[PDB]
């Protein structure tokens, strides 16, 4: 819909910021096994832009639809890794402590319209997210 | 796959993508946000939409 | 104590209150519980100590003892605090 | 036209940053009174994505034309609030103390173009913002 999300649940009552990388080969990651990869330690680094929203304890991390990746989650409690095969994704927290990580699946609704309202009652129409 | 939740609290839910809020006093504003359901797996809670209930003659 | 200030459309207005009742809790002198306060406390009116009062140095602070060592016939000497002499 | 743009003048001789970000239902903009919302505290805190210019004393805050909106402004010195019945937007300054700050109402002329230029004259003509 409006991108690729990744959510990032925390420890902070606050709003920690998140900052977005991506690589291809960084070690461990080589698909012929430990440095097989054509630059030891990993390729081009980009900075990944992020649009980042707050929730208690959780953090929406809005990507362009365009990075869209399936892959693992690895949880280091610094940064949490989204790893598909050779490509990963890194997401560096500060100020708090990574308690779990995951691409949003179950998505919340969008076009709340209200309807048919009267003294005693309303109608109350969405669209899946 | 829905649940509806008036001025922050659940008052129930649906399958379908619309939903009748019932029993509200007359001339007063709420607010209502919506989450979908997937197997106890809810998701977070939707932008508040706010309305006003009409006052009677 | 440094409260941080609750203004109306802050950003983190839960999270402020709880911290600010969280610091006044901690630092606060209670009507229960065993403590240990610091700082100079002058207290205006009366008090009372029902239970163990404990005193450090009870002796020199509020009892003194002149006396003449070359003669023993005239004690002359400046009062320490206002007293009542033996 | 460009976009949306907040004023925030400043007591720095330099460039202060600023942090935006946006939430309904904060303590103190309920509809129905202190608690009458839907998530105590605030909704869902969105960072705003901003495009900063600066001259002496006077940061420019250029949003999307998207999020623009009407309101009183709160000087706190720290931070400056739009604040719009429920909706906040919330500007941080960092290295400074704000002065004034106002969504910017008379905007600076455009398409400025010389013509008719001789030697000893020219023509300026320019758009309104």
């Amino acid at each position: 819909p409006s991108g690729f999300n990744v959510v990032i649940e925390h420890d902070s009552e606050y709003q920690p910021d998140v900052k977005v990388t991506y690589y291809k080969n960084s070690i461990g990651t080589e698909a012929n096994g430990f440095d097989t990869g054509p630059v030891f330690g990993g390729e081009r680094i980009y900075n990944l832009a992020s649009s980042l929203s707050y929730i208690r304890n959780k953090i929406n991390v809005e990507l362009p639809s365009v990075y869209a990746m399936a892959g693992e989650v690895v949880n280091n409690g610094n940064e949490l890794l989204l790893i598909n095969g050779t490509e990963i994704m890194r997401f560096v927290i500060e100020g708090a402590t990574i308690t779990k990580g995951y691409v949003e699946k179950v998505k919340p609704p969008t076009n709340l319209i209200v309807s048919d309202v009267t003294s005693t009652s309303a109608k109350i129409s969405w669209e899946n997210g | 796959k829905y649940r509806v939740y008036l001025d922050g609290t659940p008052v129930g839910g649906s399958k379908l993508l619309s939903f009748d809020l019932e029993n509200l006093k007359a001339g007063t504003s709420y607010n209502v946000q919506v989450s979908q359901i997937n197997g106890n797996v809810e998701s977070d809670k939707s932008e508040s939409v706010a309305f006003k209930t009409t006052l009677p003659k | 104590a440094e409260l941080t200030k609750i203004t109306r459309g802050m950003q983190n207005g839960a999270e402020t209150i709880n911290d600010n009742l969280n610091k006044l809790n901690t630092i606060t002198v209670q009507k229960t519980g065993d403590e240990t306060i610091a700082g100079k406390k002058t207290f205006s009116g009366d008090v009372s100590v029902d239970g163990d009062f404990t005193m450090k140095k009870f002796a020199d602070s509020y009892v003194a003892f002149f006396a003449n060592k070359g003669s023993g016939n005239t004690v002359t000497f400046t009062a320490p605090w206002d007293c009542t002499a033996e």
